[PDB]
């Protein structure tokens, strides 16, 4: 994600993604910087460890299995529920279950709204904050 | 090969000054704001000479490296050092007093 | 009298105010020990715990029922619920007894403590066992010590310590079982 | 190696069998084709190789496939010239290799 | 699909694609010729196909 | 110009084997000190369960001792306690006390002179030449005892494991001036300990705090030695990885330069030949 | 650089497991029984997956 | 020795030399990995320094002297003397003085038997196990 | 890298001797007098043999 740039598509994309995607870019850039700064674990600052936890969480969120297309409405929710909290309860491991878990356990009515509207309205932002806390997450 | 630990203290001073003036040549552009959201900054020549003379002599040695990254000039460096310090503690407290109750 | 409320747990909050906040608080030797002084108990019968020490080794930390310390007012024995003690020891033998077995260790001079919890902390520099000492060159060492008598008070102190140490080694080598 | 492919193709298509092939040291087939294409006067390509390296290696490696009649699985030993995988002979070899098997000392 | 050559390591870890190409990074004295002969013997014994 | 990148590969590869040797040296020497540190840990608990732990006391004169290493291959060790020296010397100053900063080790005078030189008096070097011995500790303690401060602070890294090096302040107070004064809680908590000395308590506590300073300084310059071997181990396996990745990048650049040179000098021959016939 | 008895119990069980797996990847080969004596053993795939 | 290989291998090696060269090149292969550690001679490991001094035994054993062709029996006798340990009392820089203190010293009885025999029989092995003991090697 | 502290006084002797050898293989020539400052030396062979 450091060398991969596409500057015609940014500010030309799906804006409901683009709300959380800039924050996602900053968290991935911070994870790149602190992973370069800690190629080996000897110094613990207890707030940079929040970055090193969040980045290894988001790296596990973004990676996927082969031949598996994911539509943009099932992608905005899965990056929304990871750029924010709602997923720090697992260490790093069962996010491979947690992404399909949060895809399954949300109302599929919100997917039509987030697809047709184009962006995360506050009328849908409060629903997105509301649904994301009742999740039966398999990670504990 | 060895790291910044092996170097002497004057060489750590040179390396710290060099990293500050190496990040300080960066600026966010007014044409790069179409893919970044950062507003572009025009830097006057007197402000270039002020900021770079200051980081060469050592008027701003207390500031970290990231205070000089993507900044206009030496006023905005300390303005970003104010912002950089502030978020290191105030990071929390958004649980209640939100619009995200159901009835409004 | 005691107008400085110091302490390791108070040092954390007075360290948080002047040092920058990025560093962990340094540790203290109170965090690396658990056997304390006024912790009441630690006797549990006749076996009182013995912390026999040395700068370069640890020869005993197991529990005993009798320890005899060569104190400067004489040899005295330590029992389970012993008196709280700060004892400067003569160069002599300490006597480690756990019961029917008895092992004797010659000590070179150094302090010894008993705290109110019935635990002991024997703190001597060179704790030489009697199996590695010789009975042959000790008389030649005293013959060296009973010869050089100059007028310096420093040499008088070191030579008197030599006489007392070698005579204690002779007394603790001639009467052995 | 084209004679080897012909006897393997007769054992695959006519006999209907599941044939193995062993191209011994495919870098020397690359070297022999480089010698015959430097011999005829063609302009040599990168580091020293023939200009027809990719197509005259793919003329060999593409008769080695499965068929509805039978199959040909070929086990080719690969030697890396300067032990460099940026060299064009292993770079043009490894775009056809499916499974590598490192033998160790 | 997979070609069962019979060896545990080249059928388990780096499987032989039936119909594909195989790379041997051999040397000298590491038993590459014994590996070739055992591959021929196993495929001709089980899968009913010859070798060249 | 292709001779530079081959000899640079030659240099970086032997630097890699040098640090692959010295990681063995340091991780070996960490273990032969490990049969002595827990033994030198024997005399550090009775004094602190006897004297307590009272660092934040308003001393009038104080000798802070920051013991460092000898050879400067430390790796997060010497400058760590150099900043810890001012970080634990600044929270303790409130009324302008006399301060005698003492550094043990050749890498103490090279760093502590920059920040605190006006309060810097003694620099004890070559202390890890053969090994650590207790009479060396008694001699450096006596050279501190020539002056009569009101307290001592001993800055040294506690070797807990090969990853964690938390620096420690070992505290040694002045016997009649401050040690017996700090025990005054509803009388004296020391007087329950019955004295068995020749003279009074006032000159057996002098002997006790001199022995306490000598023991804890011995423990400090043994634990700093073992954590120095551990930190040189943790630094020589980063130089090995660094001279591994640098060697990989230079080998890739050597291969690219090799291919570029052979292609260019082949193009030279073909352009010389086809423009002839 | 530390010692054989140094590592924890969570890893040295895997050290024993890898040191019994890596020797288990070997196989007697039927073409080498003309000068090794032990006859070869052709292994199926499902048995390899289950027994590994 | 680390690069120069024979693709024939030990299959056409002289037997008797095959009994000793396999251990010779094994210790030399351990030596070339423990090589470039001799400059840190003060730091031992007590076993890496044993194979280091044995590699220094064998690497200074195989020196030649400019058109000095040696018959195979004297070669394998000097290799057995250096390999099993009969020159460990000899220092590093006097083995080329200690080779002739084996070859000029033992009788020509063992040599003709080793040439006409073709392999070191355990009777001949035990013969030269004692015959190597009664020679004037430069030890101190 | 380090600087002649870690050769255990055996290789330090040959380092000092090799520095003496590298300095002693200099020779001010009879034609090179106009270059640095020094008149030239025609050194006989036995001087060189016994000196080295």
């Amino acid at each position: 994600v450091g060398l991969s740039v596409s500057r015609v598509g940014s500010a030309a994309q799906f804006p409901g993604m683009k709300q959380v995607a800039g924050t996602l870019k900053l968290e991935l850039a911070q994870y790149r910087e602190v992973a370069a700064f800690a190629q080996f674990g000897s110094d613990l600052d207890a707030a940079t460890q929040y970055v090193l936890e969040r980045g290894a969480r988001l790296t596990e969120m973004l990676k996927q299995k082969q031949f598996a297309p994911i539509p943009i409405e099932r992608q905005t929710v899965a990056v929304y529920a990871a750029t924010k909290g709602f997923l720090d309860k697992v260490r790093v491991q069962d996010i491979v279950a947690a992404e399909e878990a949060v895809i399954s356990q949300v109302n599929p009515a919100v997917f039509k709204i987030l697809k047709a509207n184009g962006k995360i309205t506050p009328a849908l932002d409060a629903h997105l904050k509301a649904e994301l806390r009742k999740v039966k997450l398999p990670g504990a | 090969i060895l790291g910044m630990d092996e170097l002497s203290e004057e060489d750590k001073l040179t390396v710290a000054r060099a990293r500050k003036i190496q990040r300080f040549l960066s600026q966010p552009f007014q044409v790069a704001e179409v893919f970044t959201g950062t507003p572009g900054k025009y830097v006057d020549l007197a402000d270039t000479i002020s900021g770079f003379q200051g980081v060469l002599t050592g008027k701003y040695d207390d500031l970290p490296e990231m205070a000089f990254y993507m900044v206009g000039d030496i006023k905005e460096v300390k303005e970003k050092a104010d912002k950089m310090a502030k978020d290191i503690a105030s990071r929390k407290e958004a649980d209640n007093k939100k619009v995200s109750e159901e009835l409004k | 009298e005691a107008a400085a409320p110091a302490g390791p747990k108070e040092f954390t909050e007075v360290w948080n105010k002047k040092a920058p906040s990025t560093l962990i608080v340094p540790e203290f030797p109170s965090n690396y020990t658990a056997v304390k002084a006024v912790g009441e108990g630690q006797v549990h019968g006749d076996a009182f715990p013995v912390n026999f020490y040395t700068p370069h080794s640890i020869l005993s930390q197991a529990q005993k029922d009798t320890v005899v310390l060569p104190g400067v007012d004489g040899y005295f024995g330590v029992k389970a619920s012993h008196v709280p003690t700060i004892a400067q020891l003569k160069p002599g033998v300490v006597e480690l007894h756990s019961g029917a077995e008895s092992e004797k260790f010659f000590v070179s001079g150094g302090f010894a403590f008993v705290h109110p919890n019935g635990v002991t902390d024997i703190c001597v520099l060179e704790a030489a066992t009697l199996d590695q000492v010789d009975p042959a060159a000790v008389k030649s060492a005293l013959a060296a010590a009973s010869a050089a008598q100059p007028t310096d008070e420093f040499e008088q102190a070191a030579n008197r310590a030599a006489i007392e140490l070698y005579s204690a080694l002779e007394s603790a080598v001639e009467a052995k079982a | 190696a084209l004679t080897g492919l012909t006897v393997a193709e007769y054992f695959r298509d006519i006999e209907g069998q599941d044939v193995l092939l062993f191209v011994d040291n495919i870098f020397r087939f690359t070297q022999a084709n480089s010698e015959v294409s430097a011999l005829l006067g063609r302009i040599p390509s990168a580091v020293g190789y023939q200009p027809t390296l990719a197509t005259d290696l793919g003329g060999l490696q593409e008769r080695i496939t499965t068929t509805t009649k039978g199959s040909i699985t070929s086990v080719q030993a690969v030697y890396v010239p300067a032990d460099d995988l940026t060299d064009p002979a292993p770079a043009t070899t490894f775009a056809h290799l499916d499974a590598t098997t490192v033998l160790s000392r | 699909e997979i070609l069962v050559t019979g060896i545990k390591v080249v059928d388990l870890l780096a499987p032989y694609q039936r119909g594909g190409k195989i790379g041997l990074f051999g040397g000298a004295g590491v038993g590459k010729t014994v590996l070739i002969m055992e591959l021929i013997n196993n495929v001709a014994k089980a899968h009913g196909g010859f070798s060249v | 110009s292709n001779q530079a990148v081959k000899q640079r590969i030659r240099a970086i590869k032997n630097i890699g084997k040098i640090t692959k040797a010295m990681k063995m040296v340091a991780a070996s020497k960490m273990k032969n000190a490990q049969i002595a540190v827990e033994q030198s840990r024997g005399l550090v608990d009775p004094f602190v369960r006897l004297f307590g732990d009272f660092p934040a006391v308003n001393s009038n004169k104080s000798v802070v001792v920051a013991v460092t290493s000898d050879k400067g291959l430390c790796g997060g060790l010497n400058s760590n306690i150099t900043k810890y020296t001012r970080a634990t010397l600044a929270t303790t100053e409130s009324e302008g006390k006399d301060v005698v900063v003492v550094s043990i080790g050749d890498k103490g005078r090279s760093q502590l002179t920059r920040i605190e030189s006006q309060r810097y008096q003694l620099a004890i070097a070559d202390t890890y030449k053969v090994r650590v011995t207790f009479g060396q500790a008694s001699l450096i303690v006596e050279e501190l005892i020539k002056h009569n401060p009101q307290s001592y602070q001993i800055l040294f890294n506690k070797f807990r494991s090969a990853i964690s090096f938390k620096p420690t302040v070992a505290t040694i107070l002045s016997p009649d001036l401050l040690e017996k004064q700090l025990e005054d809680v509803t009388g004296n908590s020391l007087d329950a300990y019955d004295i068995e000395a020749s003279h009074e308590r006032s000159d057996v506590l002098r002997d006790l705090t001199e022995f306490h300073l000598g023991v804890t300084l011995y423990n400090a310059m043994l634990e700093n030695n073992c954590s120095e071997h551990a930190s040189r181990m943790s630094a020589m396996e980063n130089s090995t990885k660094s001279a591994g990745e640098m060697l990989g990048k230079l080998t890739l650049d050597y291969n690219r330069k090799r291919q570029a040179t052979i292609t260019t000098e082949l193009i030279e021959i073909i352009a010389g030949a086809s423009a002839l016939m």
